[PDB]
């Protein structure tokens, strides 16, 4: 039931459909959350128009189901985006990434003298809506950074 | 079981005004009537991967004052971690199967936090982790502060020096922010200014703070003048301009000093506090040092002993 | 013109269409080809079925036509790929990647003591089909490597 | 203009059989008919970023014999590339606006090739780039092989020692493969074996080559025994097992050798050749060294002179 | 005798406008009319107690181009001043009994001036004394500015980088102040600002100069953009915050620049000029380098020749 404007086949049984991802984001989300390292059928649509959502982005992973845990972690890059639960062609569910309280294994603490870089542990940051931006606080070194300076993998 | 029993003591950010008041009250009872065998049969690991004179020696003296035994190292050079490439995680893994509690100082931020993740049931007491926290120092500062001011609420506190790298001021500033009406005055060079996260925490709780270019600019309205050393060993090359102390405290500077105001310093001091201050009734850093014994005995008693000391 | 064979197919007017991209390679070319820059309705199809060939990845970029070299550089990461030049919903030109004589810039010389690392110059290797693997000779250190080793830049 | 006029001498792999023959012929003439002013008014830069005795000294000596002026450095420690962080590209870019030719030895393979991209019309002669090529060495070896055997065809040649890191044998082999019917015998430790790229080339040309675990196996068949030094400065820690010479030539092992076989060595020798070999008609490494003067004058003469008539 | 015959070239501050003009005129002639024997039979000492590539090599090259002999050292590590404790005065006293002129670069300001007091009739040419003067550099810059602008008057010149430790800009500025209507633009970090003694001089002469925090501010007005390297080897630990280049020139920042503006740099460049600037009509640092041969031959010719007629 997508839309209309010159046909092309594109519909799947079960799986997830992250929708309304802002420009130059669909690629990032694909890399960070390794949402591509799978045997499942994926169909990324980049830049495809959507009214107010002028140049939106789209990702569809077949047979793959996210979790309140995962979905929320998207609120850090594509907050407005909407995650649609498609089971048997029918859109059985529909959520929206809300700010999670802690991101794990993804980012890397910008503090170079952080014990987390040397030892065999997984990174972790407490998320906080500071003022203009989101502040990230390392569980270990306890320093906080604008969610913008923090890098990842 | 008292609140802090078997509890890890990593950051003052994890404790509450209650946990602190408890430690201090206990500190005062133990100073009054010593308990020589309270920790009889306990073996504590004293693991310092970074230099120390007061923290380690006071800590270890405290363990003995309470009848406990001490094992450990004062330098990582001869540990297997130092010569065989062993990770800190594995070190704390095997160590935690020998002793009842672990006290550790380390050069990297978060080291103590990391230990709690591999220490099993054994508690970890942070004796200093890089430029992050230093809980037991703060615990003795508060003890000393209350001992000299009568209270910990509504105080005019000035912290001079390296606030950026001073793990002591990080902890202490968070501690006093748990009490009411404390007025803060930060006097540090621009490159070594108090970190943002601390200032934000201050704003949120509506605490009042202000920056000042000189000691004299606040000498008349401060109860506690908390002097710190420039963390030379932690500075980046691009900050070597601040290796020497910009604010040196001299006796003459204590003329317009409030009679009750004491001067504190977590130590060691280099040249930021001239020796003449040593014999003025305001100097209190050596008394302060001595209090580390009571604050550290108190802390150990609560973590390794179930019942609130009788 | 027409409608593809398999189901989920995407349509476009003019642009390029890389097909037969091996599995787990589609997302990579998307990286070291900086295709994700062009804000042109891009369409990626990961893990699509490939008849007796198993599974293929497939990229589609409208109003974009690969460089005068990219197809040759594309010959290394995915030899059995095909690049279709589609103008006005029609294949006005079909191509197959051909191994060039030498490849410049993109590759990094595996020899650590090669001067190409320390100094400000573009790398370049002389390509040469050997026995099954492609042999690459460094323009600088003159050492020859197996493209297997080299593709670890 | 002669074929080599203004050409860069970087890798033997870029010279043809006729180019090589032209240098040897010329070397023959200069060795018997000196040209004290052939290069009067030219200034040549001798730039060695790595140790050297024979190559640098023989090269600069050849320049003076031909009346040229020498300028340069034998240690990069005092250049601005050494103390100021300047890149090699910039060093070559400015130096090339001062001199007429550049002789260069560098620790990293490809340094000479790189120089040609920044030297403009100024030709670059590769005196050695890491473990890659050593062109002028091969020219003096060829000259020496030819004067002792009267030919560069159908020779039975054995190369012993570190063949992996030996730029000398890398260039010498690609040269001898340009002639006909030469048979190669490679005796080296597995870890320091001859690179594959050179062997693929030998096969490509249908040249007969074989491996042997001892010198005694081939002693009665070689016309030239080429001894090399284990390239210690280039070894990888994982190869420190081969620093000691595996194959050592002593005077005794020469009993069943062809009367016309000569023992060659690029030098310096460490322990791979006993000094008692020095007093035998076979030892020719020092004569080979002296020939460096003639081979190198020829090259300089041909590169800086459009027309040469001797 | 020409004005410069036998004079010491120590500081630009001791040369007049006519002396400078004499060197440039001569440089012009030698660049077009070579004098291969102008200095036949002279021996010049090239003494560098500090690193160098352009200055030493260009100087010695110029000596050979003019038929002189060179003698000296590029590293004081092996002189007797280096291993035996000999003073600089004694080094210059004996060396001056061997040679006809002395070219010297030293780590401490004033080393050249000192040499003149111990060299007798032997003239001393200052190739650089610490962060003080760099006379021959300024001569080649002037020559280069003049050939690209056809004048040394009413030029809009910007000097960027480390102006405090840059002997190059110290000498270049005192020179350009000897001409008329030149306007100076100084862009440098506060810590590495232009010394006051030079500015007092500019004011004294009523010369227009101004400071700017970016290159973009003056890009469309300069005729010469003079880029310098941060003098790391001379920085004080308290200045290690400025080792990284603050002002970096890229090809893009050149869009609104005068068509005739040239980018100059004494070299070496570290990161202050992106290499993409190299391919633009504005980049002229390498041409400037080559001009060092002509400026320096002229100086040598004028100092060692009583009468010169070219
Ligand atoms: O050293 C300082 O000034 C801060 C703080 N000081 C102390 O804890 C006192 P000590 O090194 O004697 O244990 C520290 O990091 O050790
Ligand atoms: O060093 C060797 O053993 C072989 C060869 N030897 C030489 O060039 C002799 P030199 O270093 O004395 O000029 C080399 O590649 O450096
Ligand atoms: O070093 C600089 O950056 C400027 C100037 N540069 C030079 O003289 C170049 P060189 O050291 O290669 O002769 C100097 O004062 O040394
Ligand atoms: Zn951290
Ligand atoms: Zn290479």
């Amino acid at each position: 039931m997508t839309h209309d404007n010159k046909l092309q086949v594109e519909a799947i049984k079960r799986g997830t459909v992250i929708d309304h991802i802002p420009a130059q984001i669909g690629f990032k989300l694909l890399s960070l959350f390794k949402l591509t390292e799978t045997d499942q059928r994926i169909t990324i649509g980049l830049n495809l128009p959507s009214g107010e959502m002028g140049r939106k982005d789209l990702i569809k992973i077949e047979n793959t189901f996210l979790s309140e845990d995962q979905v929320d972690q998207l609120a850090l890059y594509a907050p407005q985006a909407t995650v649609n639960r498609i089971d048997n062609y029918e859109v059985v569910g529909k959520s929206r990434p809300s700010l999670p309280e802690r991101i794990d294994n993804v980012l890397v603490c910008p503090n170079s003298n952080c014990i987390s870089h040397a030892e065999p542990v997984s990174s972790s940051f407490a998320v906080r809506k500071r003022a203009n931006d989101i502040a990230l606080k390392c569980k270990y070194c306890e320093k906080e950074f604008s969610h913008n300076v923090v890098l990842a993998n | 079981a008292n609140p802090l029993y078997q509890k890890h003591i990593i950051s003052i950010n994890d404790l509450s005004r209650d946990d602190l008041n408890l430690v201090l009250a206990t500190a005062a009872k133990l100073k009054a009537n010593p308990q020589p065998e309270l920790l009889k049969h306990k073996v504590i690991a004293s693991c310092f991967f970074e230099a120390s004179t007061r923290t380690r020696l006071s800590f270890e003296t405290s363990m003995h004052r309470l009848g406990a035994s001490v094992v450990g190292f004062s330098d990582s050079a001869n540990t297997s971690l130092g010569k065989k490439g062993e990770t800190l995680a594995d070190t704390i893994s095997v160590i935690s199967t020998y002793v009842d509690a672990i006290v550790m100082r380390h050069p990297q931020e978060g080291a103590a936090r990391l230990a709690t993740e591999f220490s099993g049931n054994v508690p970890v007491l942070n004796a200093g982790d890089g430029s992050n926290q230093h809980p037991t120092a703060t615990l003795l500062d508060l003890f000393t502060i209350q001992e000299t001011q009568g209270r910990l609420d509504n105080l005019h506190v000035a912290m001079v020096g390296d606030l950026k790298y001073g793990r002591t001021v990080h902890s202490l500033t968070q501690a006093l922010a748990k009490f009411d009406g404390n007025r803060f005055y930060f006097i540090a060079p621009d490159a070594l200014a108090m970190p943002q996260y601390i200032l934000d925490m201050l704003d949120e709780k509506g605490i009042a703070w202000s920056l000042h270019s000189s000691i004299e600019e606040v000498m008349a309205e401060v109860d506690i003048l908390y002097m710190t050393r420039v963390q030379k060993e932690r500075l980046d090359p691009s900050e070597y301009a601040n290796v020497k102390a910009q604010f040196v405290l001299r006796a003459s500077d204590l003329h317009n000093a409030k009679a009750n105001m004491k001067v504190l310093h977590p130590l060691p001091r280099v040249d930021e506090i001239a020796t003449d201050v040593d014999k003025t009734p305001h100097a209190w850093y050596f008394q302060q040092a001595g209090n580390g014994i009571f604050a550290r005995q108190a802390l150990l008693a609560l973590v390794l002993n179930r019942d609130l000391v009788l």
